[PDB]
Parts: structure tokens; sequence; C-alpha cells
């Protein structure tokens, strides 16, 4: 779950 | 994860396990 | 393009290193060795070399920042799984763009090897604990030297070649180039391996969260099961406090200042020697306490961990594997991965290792 745009 | 709500749950859990 | 020979799949793929110079790549013997919501993972045989590869297929166009391809292209280390090629193709969802990552195939993982010893009720021999933990810290030292944080360290992401005892770090789908002063997602690790600052919802953490996850892995290997289990963040935090004791106000401020003014009950710390079995080596316990620290800056750096006395056996010139083979490469440090502490090369490189 990478950083949200 | 509001710190107020999170801390309350953690305190309630730690009190139960505390000696 | 798919043509007969076994079925031979031919694609024009870009090599991981160097500038973009795509070349035709042929492979066959496709089979699924994994599957998840991220995409599909395949095994393949390269037609030219015959070498086995893994093809991670994902949909790298989503809301989340997808840094996986760009991070892996910069990585070249013996303890990090190599990205041979990457290409694009149509996926299961029609009209969609799926990224294909061709990596070196590695048969096992630390989790799978550890689970066998748990099932057999044995304990993983300390030589493997030293070997596996040492190579993970080398990989972390390498990625951290570029400012990259893995953010998903755990046994399932540590690939093993049991013949050579070589460990390869993988699963860079959560890694990020951490920027000092730019907030980050706080839900970035996995269950049982999230550092306490992450559990407290911190968005200003650093690469030291990887060091905490390494300590969780180290304790898990010594223990036979995860040390801080629990479905929720409170559950896992209760496990941590029950071992480490209640964090101090200064320690809480080091993790997340928003919690400094709450009255957490004071729980006594459980001594490390009582956490593990009586047969546990003292230096493993010593290394573990310097990894699982509340204050993120107090945790050892990955390079410092490799210099720990627990890994002194690996630096022995006459050290050999249980199966008889010589140990893998361990002292071929580059100046890049020695950047954080060049003087550590006195300990990291034993006198026999220099030719
Ligand atoms: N190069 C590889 N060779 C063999 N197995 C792999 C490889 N990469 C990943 N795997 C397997 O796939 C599983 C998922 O890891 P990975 O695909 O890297 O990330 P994610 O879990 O996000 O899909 C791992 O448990 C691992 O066993
Ligand atoms: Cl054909
Ligand atoms: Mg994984
Ligand atoms: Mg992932």
């Amino acid at each position: 779950a990478p950083d949200l745009s | 994860v509001e710190p107020q709500k999170f801390a309350e749950e953690l305190i309630h859990r730690l009190e139960a396990v505390q000696r | 393009k798919v043509s007969r020979d076994s079925k031979v799949t031919t694609v024009v793929a870009t090599p991981g290193q160097g500038p973009d110079r795509p070349q035709e790549v042929s492979y066959t013997d496709t089979k699924v060795i994994g599957n998840g919501s991220f995409g599909v993972v395949y095994q393949a045989k390269l037609c030219d070399s015959g070498e086995l590869v893994a093809i991670k297929k994902v949909l790298q166009d989503k809301r989340f920042k997808n840094r996986e391809l760009q991070i892996m292209r910069k990585l070249d280390h013996c303890n990090i799984v190599r990205l041979r090629y990457f290409f694009y193709s149509s996926g299961e969802k029609k009209d969609e763009v799926y990224l294909n990552l061709v990596l070196d195939y590695v048969p096992e993982t630390v989790y799978r090897v550890a689970r066998h010893y748990s099932r057999a009720k044995q304990t993983l021999p300390v030589i493997y604990v030293k070997l596996y933990m040492y190579q993970l810290f080398r990989s972390l030292a390498y990625i951290h030297s570029f400012g990259i944080c893995h953010r998903d360290i755990k046994p399932q992401n540590l690939l093993l070649d049991p013949d050579t005892a070589v460990l390869k770090l993988c699963d860079f789908g959560s890694a990020k180039q951490l920027v000092r002063g730019e907030p980050n997602v706080s839900y970035i690790c996995s269950r049982y391996y999230r550092a306490p600052e992450l559990i407290f919802g911190a968005t200003d953490y650093t690469s030291s969260i990887d060091v905490w996850s390494a300590g969780c892995v180290l304790a898990e290997l010594l223990l036979g099961q995860p040390i801080f289990p629990g479905d929720s963040g409170v559950d896992q935090l209760v496990e941590i406090i029950k071992v480490l004791g209640t964090p101090t106000r200064e320690q809480i401020r080091e993790m997340n200042p928003n919690y400094t003014e709450f009255k957490f009950p004071q729980i006594k710390a459980h001594p490390w020697t009582k956490v593990f079995r009586p047969r546990t080596p003292p230096e493993a316990i010593a290394l573990c306490s310097r990894l699982l620290e509340y204050t993120p800056t107090a945790r050892l750096t990955p390079l410092e961990a490799c210099a720990h006395s627990f890994f002194d056996e690996l630096r022995d010139p006459n050290v050999k594997l249980p199966n008889g083979r010589d140990t893998p490469a361990l002292f071929n440090f580059t100046t890049q991965e020695l950047s954080s502490n060049p003087p550590l090369a006195t300990i990291l490189i034993p006198p026999h290792a220099r030719h």
C-alpha cells in the first residue's frame, strides 16, 4: 500500500 | 486513527494486563 | 507473440540496468508460483540460457504511487533479487496495462524454511540465523545508502537458496525514497512487523522502521513464532509494551508527539533473556535489544548491525556451511554501501578476506 497520489 | 480514541483503547488494554 | 517450439512466448523486454535498449526475450515452461490482488507471479525458463526466472505481473496504473519498477532498476546487490528485464502486456482486465517484472528465480524463503523447523519442533541452527540476518542487513545497508526504505521487511520477503545459503531481498512494491520533511503513509508495513512509530500513526518516520522489522524477524527465528502478534495495532502494541515495557514520554515523543500527554499505565519490562529460550546465545539477545528500540534513532544502523559480535562466527576464516560448502560472499563491500560508516570496514572485512 504505497503513498497515495 | 485519532490519537484520543487510540490512546483510550490502549489504556484500557494496559490496565487489564497490568499487575 | 506466441509461437510453437513447448509453448515459446516471445516479447521485446527492457534490461534492468543501463539505458533503455529493449531486446527480444524468449521463455517457456510457464507456471504459477504465486497469486494475489497485486497481480500474478509466474515461473519461466529462458529459451537462450535455460535459467529459471520469476515474472511478477502487476497493474502499475493505480491511485497508489507505483515506484516498484523505478526503485528496482537502480538496485544491483548480491542480497537483492536482480531485475533481469521488464515489459508491458495485456492483462486479465481487458484494455488494461500490466507491468511484467522478470527477476531471478529463488526457490525458498526464510518464512518457509522457518516454518519447517516450527512444524518439526526443532530450532533453526544459529549459523543460519547469523547467515540470514547478516545478509538482510547488508541489503538494507545498500538500499538505505540510496535513501530507499523497503517498508515491508518480513520473512516472506526474504528469498533463500538453501544450497548456497544466499538470501535475496524482494517485494519492493512498498519501498519509497524517504525525503526528510515529506510526510509518508503510516500503514506501510505488515502485521507483526510494524515499528511502534508506524503503529502510532506517524507520518514522519525514517528508514529505521526496516531495522525494527529486521529485529522482529530475528526474534521470530530465535523464538519459532512471531514475537508481536495481534490483529490490530493496539493488539500488537500491547505485545510490544509487554516485552519492552511502557515507553517513556521522551520515547513516545520520538515516535509520535501527538501521544505525549496521555496517561498510559506503567508496565514493567520483561527481560530479554526470559523472552527467548535458555539456550539462546547471549550475543543474539544483545543484538535483538539494540534493534527493537522504542526511539527510532537508538536502533542500530544496518551497517552497524553487520559489525555486531553476533556475526563474528561468519567472519571466521574456517567457517563452513552445515552441508560442507563454503559460505556465500559476505565481505565484498563496496564504498557505496560503506558510505554511512567507512571506518566499520576494519571490523566488517576480516584480515583474511583482503587479497
Ligand atoms: N523472484 C522470485 N522467485 C521465486 N519466488 C518469488 C520471487 N518473487 C516473489 N516470489 C514469491 O512470491 C511471494 C510474493 O512476493 P512478491 O511477489 O515479491 O510481493 P507481493 O507479496 O507484494 O506479491 C513471496 O512469498 C515469494 O515466495
Ligand atoms: Cl506459430
Ligand atoms: Mg510478499
Ligand atoms: Mg507488494
